[PDB]
């Protein structure tokens, strides 16, 4: 579909942004587990990746549909730790705090760009 | 490991339609007698187990 063209760029930016959010949450929860290597997303490579499949065939009523079913790249360590632990409190706090801001910001070209779809229809 | 498999299968198939007719025969029994062999005499000689 068309519609799907102009949204896409839009809806993976904001589910790749939502996805990197999770992994730096999960590094914030984990910063106490001794052994835990601080993993992330390069963002733009995925979201090249995204945006760069064949549903089985389905002969009659009975057949039944085909059914549908990233790479984490490990942080340069800034201080040596004793417990093996690279999680760096500043860096992914920065870093988190930024993903909110620009989930936030996709939030809003999204919503815009729908909002003005909407209007070229109302009438 | 997980293996999540989903097959669409094409069958053979065969319809038959009949129509079996009016009048067909279901049981049928038969009475037959056969006479006895009277000879040149007279006499009437009974057949054998082979005729």
């Amino acid at each position: 579909d068309r519609l799907d063209a102009a949204l896409r760029f839009q809806q993976e930016a904001l589910n790749l942004r939502a996805q990197r959010q999770e992994i730096l949450a999960a590094n914030i929860a984990n910063a106490d587990t001794p052994g835990y290597q601080a993993r992330d997303i390069d963002f733009a490579s995925e979201l090249k990746k995204v945006m760069v499949g064949v549903a089985l065939t389905l002969t009659s009523s009975h057949h039944i549909p085909a059914q549908a079913v990233v790479d984490l790249l490990y942080r340069v360590p800034d201080q040596p730790s004793l417990d093996g632990n690279t999680v760096d409190m500043d860096r992914e706090r920065t870093q988190f705090a930024d993903n909110s801001l620009k989930y936030q910001m996709g939030l809003t070209v999204l919503g815009s760009q729908l909002k003005g779809m909407m209007n070229v229809l109302q009438g | 490991t997980q293996r999540n498999e989903t097959s669409n299968y094409e069958v053979d198939r065969t319809i038959r339609h009949t129509k079996m007719n009016v009048g067909d025969i279901e049981r049928l029994s038969v009475a037959v007698v056969v006479n006895y062999k009277t000879l040149a005499d007279g006499k009437p000689l009974p057949l054998t187990a082979d005729q």
